C-alpha cells in the first residue's frame, strides 16, 4: 500500500515523518505569521523559496506517518 | 450498529487525562499569578498562551515548541488504542509513569486510584470555576 | 547479488567489496537500479567533459560574440552565454537578433541540441514501445557508441566499464570542487 | 550485577543507594545503556567545550541573521545565541542517528550498536565495523569507555558550574 516505500523500515519512516512535519510546520508558520512575505512581494521582492518548498512537507509528513504506522503494524 | 458513543474505558481514560491536566492547570494558574520566568511575555493565565503564540522570539518559541512536541509524542506513544470499544490491553490511564514506585500493591493501587480521581475531579471543577468566573465576572465569588 | 550485480561496487583491494550504499538505496528502490546506473554514468560523462571545460578556456578562447566569449572566468561564463531573456529558456520574439540585449545566447543552442540528443537516445532507449527490454541492468549507460573499440574479453570489458565509472565519479567530485573554488576565490586553474 | 562491566580497582560494585539490589536484569540493562549514552554525550560535550576556546569555525552559523561562528560564545551562553532552528536541527540529526543507524544488535549487552572500537563504524558513511576478537581486549576497551564516560559526565557538570560562576566557561583562568 506504500508503493515504493514498502522497503523503508518503520524507524526511518518515523524519523522522516517527524522531520518533514517539523520542517513543514516551521515553514508554514514562518511564511504565514512570524515572517510574512506578502509585504515584501508587494514591494517587489521575491518570495523566500525555502518556505514554499518547506511547507509542502507537512502533508508529506502526514502521509509518511500513516506509512510509518502501516509498516510498524506489519512487523517491519 | 456503528459505535458512535465511547466505551466506559474511553470515558475513564478521558476522565483521568482531564483530572491530571486540570490538577496541573490550577496550580499553574496560581503559580503564574505568583511567580514568573524571565524571557517569557507577561500576561494573565487566560492570555499567556496567546501571547507566547503571538510573540515567538528569544526563548518562548523554542520552549513552546518543546512543550508541544513532548505532548504530541506522549499522546502518540500512549494513544488509548481500542479503548473506544473497551478492548484496550492496558488499564485506562495506566501510562506506566511510576518513577518512584510509590504505589505497587493492589490495595494501595486502588486507594491511590480513588484519591487521584477525587483530586482530579476537584481540580477539574476548580479550573472550570476559574474560567467561568473570569469570563462571567459575577458567576463565582472568589474570582 | 548487491545492486543487481551492477559493476562499480568493488573495492580496490582484492577480495573485499566496497559496496558503498550507506542509505541502502539499492535495496530500498531496486526497480530503479538501471535508471540509477544510467544517471550515474551520464553525470560522470558530463562531469569529465565539464572539468576539462573549466580548464581549457583559460588557455584558449574561441573568438565568438564578445557578449559571452569575453567572459572573465568560467564562473561568469555561464551567465554571459545564457543571455538575459525575460524568462530563463524563452527566445525573444520581437527582437530575434538580440539588439535589445534580451536574447538567449549560444548556451541556448547547445541546450536545444542536448535536448534533441537526450530525447533521441535516453528517452528512446527507455520509453519506446518497440524496445520492450529497454533499459535494463546489463545495458544501462550503453548506447553502443564506440562499443567496437572495447576489448573482446569480457573481463577486460568489465575492467574498462569500471574505469569509466571511477573516472566519471572522480570527475563529478573534481568538477564540484573546481566550480565551487572558482566561485569562492575567482582564480585560475589551481583553484579552477 | 557485580560481575558486569564497570567494576575496577578504585571502587568495587559501588551501589551505596542499592538501586540494583532488586536484581532486575531489564532495569540494569536500561541503566547501563543510559549510562553509556550519557557518557558518550558527555565526552562529546567536554571536547566541544574545549575546542571552541582555541579554534572557531569560519563562515556564518546563520547567514540570514549574519551570525558568524565567532560571534556566538562557547558555553551555556550559546543556548540563547544559537538559533532555535539550529538547536532543532541538531536534535533532528541526533534523532536520525538514534532511530535509524544506531540499532541494538544484541539486547543481552546494552549500549552496543555494532559500531566497533571507539564507535568507529560511524566515522564515515559506507563502512561496517567489527567487534574486537580478543575477550580481554573487548573487556578492557569497554571498561575504558565506561570510565571515560563517567569522567566526562562529571567534567561536563564541572564546566557547566564554572560557566555559571563566571560568564566565560574558563573565567578563572
Ligand atoms: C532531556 C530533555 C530536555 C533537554 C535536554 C532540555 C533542554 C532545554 N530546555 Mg527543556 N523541556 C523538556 C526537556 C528537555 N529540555 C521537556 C520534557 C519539556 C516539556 C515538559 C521542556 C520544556 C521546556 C521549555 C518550556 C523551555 C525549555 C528550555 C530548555 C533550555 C533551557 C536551558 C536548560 O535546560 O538549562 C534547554 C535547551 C527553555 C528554552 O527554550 O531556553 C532557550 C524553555 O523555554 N524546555
Ligand atoms: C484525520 C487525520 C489523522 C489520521 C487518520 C491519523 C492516523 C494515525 N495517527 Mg495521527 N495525528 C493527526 C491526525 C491523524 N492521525 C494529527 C493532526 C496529529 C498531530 C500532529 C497526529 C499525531 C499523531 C501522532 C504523534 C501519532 C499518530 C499516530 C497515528 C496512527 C495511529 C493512531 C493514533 O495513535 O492516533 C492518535 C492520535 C491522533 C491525533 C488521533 C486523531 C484522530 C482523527 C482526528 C480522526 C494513525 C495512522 C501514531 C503512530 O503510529 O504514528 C506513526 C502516533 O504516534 N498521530
Ligand atoms: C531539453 C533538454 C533536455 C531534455 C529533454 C532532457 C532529458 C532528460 N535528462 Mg537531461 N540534461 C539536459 C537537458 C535535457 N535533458 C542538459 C542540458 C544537461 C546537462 C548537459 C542534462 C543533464 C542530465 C543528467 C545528468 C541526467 C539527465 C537525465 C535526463 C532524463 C530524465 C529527465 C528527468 O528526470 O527530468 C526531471 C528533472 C527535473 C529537474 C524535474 C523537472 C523540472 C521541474 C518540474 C521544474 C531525460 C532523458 C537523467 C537520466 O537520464 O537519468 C537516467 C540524468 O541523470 N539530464
Ligand atoms: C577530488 C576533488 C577535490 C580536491 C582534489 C579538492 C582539493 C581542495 N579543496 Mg576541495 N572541494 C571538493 C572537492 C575537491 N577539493 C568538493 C566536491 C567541494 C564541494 C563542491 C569542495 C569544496 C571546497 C571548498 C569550499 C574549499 C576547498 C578547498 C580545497 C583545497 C584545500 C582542501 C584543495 C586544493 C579550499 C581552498 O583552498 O579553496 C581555494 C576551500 O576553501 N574545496
Ligand atoms: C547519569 C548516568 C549514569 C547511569 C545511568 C549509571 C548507571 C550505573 N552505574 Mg554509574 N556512574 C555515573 C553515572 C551513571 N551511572 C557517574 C558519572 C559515575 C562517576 C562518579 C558513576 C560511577 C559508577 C561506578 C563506579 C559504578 C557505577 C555502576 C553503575 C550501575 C549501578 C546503578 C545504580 O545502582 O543506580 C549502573 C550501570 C556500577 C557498575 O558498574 O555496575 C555493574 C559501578 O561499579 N557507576
Ligand atoms: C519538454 C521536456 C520533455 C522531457 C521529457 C522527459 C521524459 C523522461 C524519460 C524517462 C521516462 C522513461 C519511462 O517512463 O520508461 C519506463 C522505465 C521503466 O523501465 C521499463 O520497464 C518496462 C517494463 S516495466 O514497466 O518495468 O513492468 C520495460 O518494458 C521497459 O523496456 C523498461 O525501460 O522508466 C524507469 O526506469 C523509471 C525512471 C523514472 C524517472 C522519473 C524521474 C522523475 C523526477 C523525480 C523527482
Ligand atoms: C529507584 C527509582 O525508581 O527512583 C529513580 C531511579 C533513577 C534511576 C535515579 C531515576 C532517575 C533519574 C534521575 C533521578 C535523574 C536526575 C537528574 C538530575 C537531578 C539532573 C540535574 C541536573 C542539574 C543541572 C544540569 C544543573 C545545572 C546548573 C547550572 C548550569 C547552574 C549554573 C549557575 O549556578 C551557577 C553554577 C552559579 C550561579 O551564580 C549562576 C547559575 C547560572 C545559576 C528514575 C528512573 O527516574 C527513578
Ligand atoms: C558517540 C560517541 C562515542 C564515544 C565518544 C566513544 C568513546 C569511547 C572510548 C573513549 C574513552 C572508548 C575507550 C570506547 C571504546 C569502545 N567503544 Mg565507544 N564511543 C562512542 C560510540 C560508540 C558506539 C556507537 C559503539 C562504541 C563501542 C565501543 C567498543 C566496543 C567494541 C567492540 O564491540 O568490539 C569499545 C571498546 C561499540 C560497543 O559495542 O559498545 C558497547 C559500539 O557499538 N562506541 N568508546
Ligand atoms: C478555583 C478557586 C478555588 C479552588 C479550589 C480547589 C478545590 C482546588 C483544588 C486543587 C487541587 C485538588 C489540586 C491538585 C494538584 C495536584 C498536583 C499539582 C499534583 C502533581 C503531581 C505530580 C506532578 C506528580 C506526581 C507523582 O506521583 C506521580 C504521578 C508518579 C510518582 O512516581 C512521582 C510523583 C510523586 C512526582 C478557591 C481558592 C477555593 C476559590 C477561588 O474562587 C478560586
Ligand atoms: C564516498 C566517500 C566519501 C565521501 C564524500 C563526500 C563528503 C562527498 C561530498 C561531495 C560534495 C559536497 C559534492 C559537491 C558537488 C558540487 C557541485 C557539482 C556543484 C556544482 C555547481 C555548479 C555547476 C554551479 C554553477 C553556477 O553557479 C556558478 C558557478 C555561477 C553562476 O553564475 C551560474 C551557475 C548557477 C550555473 C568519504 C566520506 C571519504 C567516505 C568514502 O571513503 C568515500
Ligand atoms: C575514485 C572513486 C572514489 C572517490 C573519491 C574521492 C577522491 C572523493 C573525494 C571527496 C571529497 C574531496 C569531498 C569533499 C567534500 C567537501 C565538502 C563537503 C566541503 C564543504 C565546505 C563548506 C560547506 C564550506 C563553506 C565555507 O566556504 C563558505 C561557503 C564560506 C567561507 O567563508 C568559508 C566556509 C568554510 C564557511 C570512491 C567513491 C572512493 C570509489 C569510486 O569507485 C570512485
Amino acid at each position: 500500500v506504500l508503493g515504493n516505500l514498502k522497503s523503508f523500515s518503520s524507524n526511518e519512516l518515523a524519523f522522516l515523518s517527524m522531520l518533514f512535519f517539523g520542517v513543514g510546520l516551521y515553514g508554514n508558520l514562518q511564511f504565514n505569521y512570524y515572517d510574512p512575505q506578502w509585504a515584501k512581494v508587494d514591494a517587489g521582492g521575491y518570495f523566500n523559496v525555502s518556505y514554499i518548498v518547506e511547507s509542502l512537507l507537512l502533508p508529506i509528513s502526514f502521509f509518511m506517518h500513516i506509512a510509518c504506522y502501516i509498516q510498524k503494524q506489519n512487523g517491519k | 450498529g456503528n459505535m458512535t458513543y465511547p466505551h466506559v474505558q474511553w470515558l475513564r481514560e478521558s476522565e483521568l487525562k482531564h483530572g491530571r491536566c486540570a490538577m496541573l492547570a490550577i496550580v499553574g494558574i496560581f503559580a503564574q499569578q505568583s511567580f514568573h520566568i524571565d524571557g517569557y511575555p507577561e500576561a494573565p493565565w487566560y492570555e499567556a498562551l496567546k501571547a507566547c503564540y503571538d510573540n515567538p522570539a528569544g526563548i518562548v518559541g523554542f520552549g513552546i515548541a518543546q512543550i508541544s512536541a513532548f505532548a504530541m509524542v506522549i499522546e502518540g506513544a500512549y494513544f488509548p488504542k481500542d479503548s473506544w470499544i473497551g478492548q484496550m490491553d492496558r488499564e485506562p490511564g495506566d501510562l506506566g509513569f511510576d518513577p518512584l514506585k510509590l504505589a505497587k500493591d493492589a490495595e494501595s493501587m486502588k486507594s491511590m486510584q480513588l484519591k487521584e480521581l477525587k483530586n482530579g475531579r476537584l481540580a477539574m471543577m476548580a479550573f472550570m470555576s476559574c474560567v467561568v468566573g473570569h469570563y462571567v465576572p459575577g458567576s463565582v465569588p472568589g474570582v | 547479488p548487491f545492486a543487481g550485480g551492477l559493476i562499480g561496487g568493488e573495492s580496490a583491494f582484492a577480495g573485499q567489496d566496497f559496496n558503498f550504499d550507506p542509505l541502502g538505496l539499492a535495496t530500498k528502490c531496486e526497480k530503479f537500479l538501471p535508471w540509477f546506473r544510467e544517471a550515474e554514468l551520464k553525470h560522470g560523462r558530463i562531469a569529465m567533459l565539464a572539468w576539462v571545460g573549466l580548464v581549457a578556456p583559460e588557455f584558449v578562447r574561441i573568438p565568438g560574440p564578445e557578449q559571452c566569449y569575453g567572459a572573465k572566468t568560467v564562473v561568469e561564463a555561464h551567465n554571459a552565454c545564457a543571455g538575459d531573456p525575460y524568462f530563463p529558456f524563452i527566445i525573444d520574439a520581437t527582437d530575434f537578433y538580440g539588439k535589445d540585449g534580451h536574447q538567449v545566447g549560444p548556451l541556448f543552442q547547445v541546450f536545444a541540441f542536448c535536448g534533441a540528443v537526450e530525447m533521441l537516445t535516453t528517452f528512446a532507449k527507455t520509453a519506446n514501445v518497440s524496445n520492450k527490454p529497454g533499459l535494463t541492468l546489463a545495458n544501462a549507460g550503453d548506447y553502443r557508441l564506440g562499443a567496437n573499440f572495447l576489448p573482446e574479453d569480457e573481463a577486460k570489458a568489465k575492467e574498462m566499464k569500471l574505469k569509466e565509472l571511477k573516472n566519471g565519479r572522480l570527475a563529478m567530485l573534481a568538477f564540484g570542487g573546481a566550480i565551487t573554488q572558482a566561485t569562492l576565490t575567482g582564480n585560475g586553474f589551481p583553484w579552477l | 550485577f557485580e560481575g558486569e562491566l564497570g567494576v575496577q580497582a578504585p571502587v568495587g560494585y559501588f551501589d551505596p543507594l542499592g538501586l540494583s539490589k532488586d536484581g532486575d536484569v531489564e532495569t540494569f540493562r536500561r541503566r547501563r545503556e543510559s549510562e553509556l549514552k550519557n557518557g558518550r554525550v558527555a565526552m562529546f560535550a567536554t571536547i566541544g567545550y574545549m575546542v571552541p576556546e582555541y579554534f572557531k569555525f569560519p563562515g556564518y552559523l546563520a547567514p540570514s541573521a549574519s551570525l558568524k561562528f565567532a560571534d556566538v560564545p562557547n558555553g551555556i551562553q550559546a543556548i540563547t545565541k544559537v538559533p532555535a532552528e539550529g538547536w532543532l536541527q541538531w536534535v533532528a540529526l541526533c534523532g536520525c542517528y538514534e532511530l535509524c543507524v544506531n540499532q541494538p544488535v544484541d539486547a543481552a549487552d546494552p549500549g552496543n550498536y555494532g559500531k566497533g572500537k571507539l564507535g568507529y563504524g560511524n566515522m564515515v558513511l559506507g563502512i561496517t565495523a567489527e567487534s574486537i576478537s580478543d575477550p580481554e581486549a573487548r573487556k578492557r576497551g569497554l571498561n575504558s569507555e565506561l570510565a571515560n564516560g563517567r569522567l566526562a559526565m562529571m567534567a561536563i557538570m564541572g564546566l557547566w558550574v564554572q560557566d555559571g560562576l563566571f560568564g566565560t566557561p574558563y573565567g578563572l583562568y
